[PDB]
């Protein structure tokens, strides 16, 4: 258990009945503070990260996209309207 | 719509309004200047093919006021798979005669891209119902549009919880539901064809279409809705076609 | 694709694992866990454990109840639909930390502002000791008293 040092990515571990508990630092999370928060980055996972559209790609980053009537903006996450009236906005609530 | 408040004019810029011969059909929604969806079954008995009318802008039926617009259906485009008098394959897109003009009061809804759908927009919990439809199972319809923010669920919760029969269809693949059991809060007669709307990251895409599936606010039963995810493409392929000869379409599918 | 079965939480100063059957021969799960009222987040994506770590979900609010499920996919086609075109799953019992949580200042996987939150600092008065020293929590239903020293 903690003696045998279980816990990673800089994890401490705490001693229960046989049992531990890892306390992991920000970006890592599991029982032995292993899996690390930034290695998934899939559209599956919170849309990629995308404000509308994500694609995932072999190998590549995956890509975010926007509706008809928006432009992805410089994050490559976030789309802009470019039109007056673009769909599902609410006027009289913008 | 049960259970339901009523939606702040203006608030619900893509509800559509049916009429025939001047009556109120059914509901629907607005994807773009010249196309509405609806639910399929309000073309059941439709024999005044050219008497059917789209309102736009509507909030109160009482009043006019400078905002609804009316454009007469050019088409009416339903599953070659829908079977009259069913709830499974229950989506008609509805071809205007001239567009609308987008207002403050008038804007479409976006129809998702199919991924998303199914993968981001259906576990958003909460999406919106609107209509002037029945306020209780057989009550006075509304007046003023009123809008309910439901639930979703799988159908194997779904399933899992409803009350064993009626004689109801099965919850195909081609829809999904979402309501409370608690006879409390639902969709009803009148709000058929109108959206089910998610809210997602600032936007508003349609996720679903009132069908007709459980009388309207029962007990052991949730509300069933058309999976859009499921035609998107279809419609999408529909809306860049040549016009074609006839009011009511029934276009292969998928 | 067999569902999952015997979901269980395993809780102890809030550091949260769900666990459960069987251990997956051509197959993957992912979970995703919610509240009552939210949006379901996913976890675990596609894995061949049967475990899934969500502390850094529960303890955002560790007195909501969370409801969980996990998804069994073919390992290939991970796009895996059934008849009413999802994926098979099934749920977990619900979880409300702050009453169901096991206890042991301690540090809790309760983070504020960065930092991790303590024993006290997250039961304020409702964490009482006996004397060899147990922590009792008395306004519980479960899991009302610890372990010794
Ligand atoms: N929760 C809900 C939501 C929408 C609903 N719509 C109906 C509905 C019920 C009937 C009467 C019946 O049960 O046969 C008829 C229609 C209906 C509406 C418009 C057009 C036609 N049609 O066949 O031309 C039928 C309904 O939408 C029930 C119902 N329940």
């Amino acid at each position: 258990q903690c003696a045998s040092s279980p816990c990673q990515n800089g994890g401490s571990c705490k001693d229960q009945l046989q049992s531990y508990i890892c306390f992991c630092l920000p970006a890592f999370e599991g029982r032995n503070c292993e899996t690390h928060k930034d290695d998934q980055l899939i559209c599956v996972n919170e849309n990629g990260g995308c404000e509308q559209y994500c694609s995932d790609h072999t190998g590549t980053k995956r890509s975010c996209r926007c509706h008809e009537g928006y432009s992805l903006l410089a994050d490559g996450v976030s789309c802009t309207p470019t039109v007056e009236y673009p769909c599902g906005k609410i006027p009289i609530l913008e | 719509i049960v259970g339901g408040k009523v939606c702040p004019k203006g608030e619900c810029p893509w509800q559509v309004l049916l009429l025939v011969n001047g009556a109120q059909l059914c509901g629907g929604t607005l994807i773009n200047t010249i196309w509405v969806v609806s639910a399929a079954h309000c073309f059941d008995k439709i024999k005044n093919w050219r008497n059917l009318i789209a309102v736009l802008g509507e909030h109160d039926l009482s009043e006019h006021d400078g905002d609804e617009q009316s454009r007469r259906v050019a088409q009416v485009i339903i599953p070659s798979t829908y079977v009259p008098g069913t709830t499974n394959h229950d989506i008609a897109l509805l071809r205007l005669h001239q567009p609308v003009v987008l207002t403050d009061h008038v804007v479409p809804l976006c129809l998702p891209e199919r991924t998303f759908s199914e993968r981001t927009l259906a576990f958003v919990r909460f999406s919106l119902v609107s209509g002037w439809g029945q306020l209780l199972d057989r009550g006075a319809t509304a007046l003023e549009l009123m809008v309910l923010n439901v639930p979703r669920l799988m159908t194997q919760d779904c399933l899992q919880q409803s009350r064993k029969v009626g004689d109801s269809p099965n919850i195909t693949e081609y829809m999904f539901c979402a309501g409370y059991s608690d006879g409390s809060k639902d969709s009803c007669k009148g709000d058929s064809g109108g959206p089910h709307a998610t809210h997602y990251r600032g936007t508003w895409y349609l996720t679903g279409i009132v069908s007709w599936g459980q009388g309207c606010a029962t007990v052991g039963h949730f509300g069933v809705y058309t999976r859009v995810s499921q035609y998107i493409e279809w419609l999408q392929k529909l809306m860049r076609s040549e016009p074609r000869p006839g009011v009511l379409l029934r276009a292969p599918f998928p | 694709t067999v569902a999952a079965y015997n979901l269980t939480w395993k809780s102890t100063n809030f550091k949260t694992i769900l666990e459960w059957e069987p251990k997956p021969v051509n197959q993957v799960y992912t979970v995703q866990i919610s509240t009552k009222s939210g949006d379901w987040k996913s976890k675990c994506f596609y894995t061949t454990d049967t475990e899934c770590d969500l502390t850094d979900e529960i303890v955002k609010d560790v007195k909501q109840t969370y409801l969980a499920r996990v998804f069994s996919y073919p390992a290939g086609n991970v796009e895996s639909t059934g008849s009413a075109g999802e994926p098979l799953y099934e749920n977990s019992p619900e979880f409300t930390p702050y009453l169901e949580t096991n206890l042991g200042d301690e540090r809790t996987l309760v983070r504020r502002n960065n930092t991790f939150l303590s024993l006290r600092d997250v039961f304020g008065k409702d964490l009482i000791y006996t004397l060899s020293v147990q922590a009792v929590i008395p306004s519980r239903t479960v899991n009302r008293k610890s372990t010794d020293s």
